[PDB]
């Protein structure tokens, strides 16, 4: 019942500030360290520093010397990660996780950080409607940014067969994904199937139903 | 600051097969209070790090004894007795003997399984978006294996190039297969003064291509 549960994907203009969320739960927090480590898209894993909440003591990894703070907040059980003076390298999935003996045995889900002084779009939502086999349907999400989104089925009740794929850039500088999954045909006229896109750069949260297109004329 | 350097994998493992996976540090990790502190992190497409094991050779709680760590000094292994579909990933060593932490760059498991064809489905761009202006037509590949298949898209068929992209997803953790869309973008006009949408797919466990295929405005 450990748990580290982190704040929502960031965007920020070069020269801007961040400042992500590591919730604990489920132990005694003042026992173990936590530490943050980054990874840049396609790439390994970077140690950035941690925090002894039972003191708010700290220890930074030289490149992050003056530029990261971490604190601990103990009425809401919470880490913070502050860095300021963003540059495009900084874009990167931030994790938060905690050590136990020097190991890091749990971690965070990881907050995506854009650095980027491109304008915030929400997307658009359609629906990829269905045509004693297997069914296909979906949802596009068109013409975004930046990334990430997120796009559960039936508010989380529906995972199995679920295919949400990375997203594309295209030519625009928008992206655009498409998440699919396949079905009993038997359950189309019977069973109601929503995906749920979030896209919190643009604080844009769509519940599309999807349904098999009508024949009527 | 130490460096660690993990060893790539040649090929793909087949399931069922064992994998090793090699890490060594620039210096010794074992440490004066006589600890050696190397630790293996599996990475899933899509989530965080988790721990396999620590101190070497310690089994972190709930990972399967197919996990295994041995070595010392600086030469280490990871080993899984019999590859499952989930252990598909990235694998990471860490050493915790001095500051800063370090990890090793990474070793990607793949997992070789038998050909499995796609299953295709072929969608038309929604009203809604055709009120937009724009068109896009998806063609989706469901579960197959290997990764490699050629998607090809006709209007009325003419074959289509430069107005098409596609994305492919992670192996999956329980089949091991791949999965693709491709998306094909026009505008309200172009579409408009054709009929047939086809995505016709060429892949190893198709005896011939497969189309898939719609009319424009038909049931």
């Amino acid at each position: 019942q450990v748990q580290l549960v982190q704040s929502g994907a960031e965007v920020e203009k070069p020269g801007a500030s961040v400042k992500v969320s590591c919730k604990a739960s489920g132990y005694i927090f003042t026992k173990y360290w936590v530490h943050w480590v980054r990874q840049a898209p396609g790439q390994g894993l970077e140690w950035m520093g941690m925090i002894d909440p039972e003191d708010s003591s700290t220890r930074y990894a030289q490149k992050f010397q003056g530029r990261v703070t971490l604190t601990w907040d103990t009425c809401s059980t919470t880490v913070y990660m502050e860095m300021s003076s963003l540059r495009s390298e900084d874009t990167a999935i931030y994790y938060c996780a905690r050590a136990d003996r020097q190991d890091f045995d749990h971690w965070g889900q990881g907050t995506l950080v854009t650095v980027s002084s491109a304008s915030t779009k929400g997307p658009s939502v359609f629906p990829l409607a269905p045509s004693g086999g297997t069914a296909a349907l979906g949802c596009l999400v068109k013409d975004y940014f930046p990334e990430p989104v997120t796009v559960s089925w039936n508010s989380g009740a529906l995972t199995s067969g679920v295919h949400t794929f990375p997203a594309v850039l295209q030519s625009s500088g928008l992206y655009s994904l498409s998440s699919v999954v396949t079905v009993p045909s038997s359950s189309l006229g019977t069973q109601t199937y929503i995906c749920n896109v979030n896209h919190k750069p643009s604080n844009t949260k769509v519940d599309k139903k999807v349904e098999p297109k009508s024949c009527d004329k | 600051d130490i460096v660690m350097t993990q060893t790539p994998l040649s090929s793909p493992v087949t399931l069922g097969q064992p994998a090793s996976i090699s890490c060594r540090s620039s210096q010794s990790l074992l440490h004066s209070d006589g600890n050696t502190y190397l630790s293996w992190l599996q990475q899933r497409p899509g989530q965080p790090p988790r721990l396999l094991i620590y101190k070497v050779s310690n089994r972190f709680s709930e990972v399967p004894d197919r996990f295994s760590g041995s070595g010392a000094g600086t030469d280490f292994t990871l080993k899984i007795s019999r590859v499952e579909a989930e252990d598909v990933g990235i694998y990471y060593c860490m050493q915790g003997t001095q500051f800063p932490r370090t990890f090793g760059q990474g070793t990607k498991l793949e997992i070789e399984r038998t050909v499995a064809a796609p299953s295709v489905f072929i969608f038309p761009p929604s009203d809604e978006q055709l009120k937009s202006g724009t068109a896009s037509v998806v063609c989706l590949l469901n579960n197959f294996y290997p990764r490699e298949a050629k998607v090809q898209w006709k209007v009325d068929n003419a074959l289509q190039s430069g107005n098409s992209q596609e994305s492919v997803t992670e192996q999956d953790s329980k089949d091991s297969t791949y999965s693709l869309s491709s998306t094909l973008t026009l505008s309200k006009a172009d579409y408009e003064k054709h009929k047939v949408y086809a995505c016709e797919v060429t892949h190893q466990g198709l005896s011939s291509p497969v189309t898939k295929s719609f009319n424009r405005g038909e049931c």
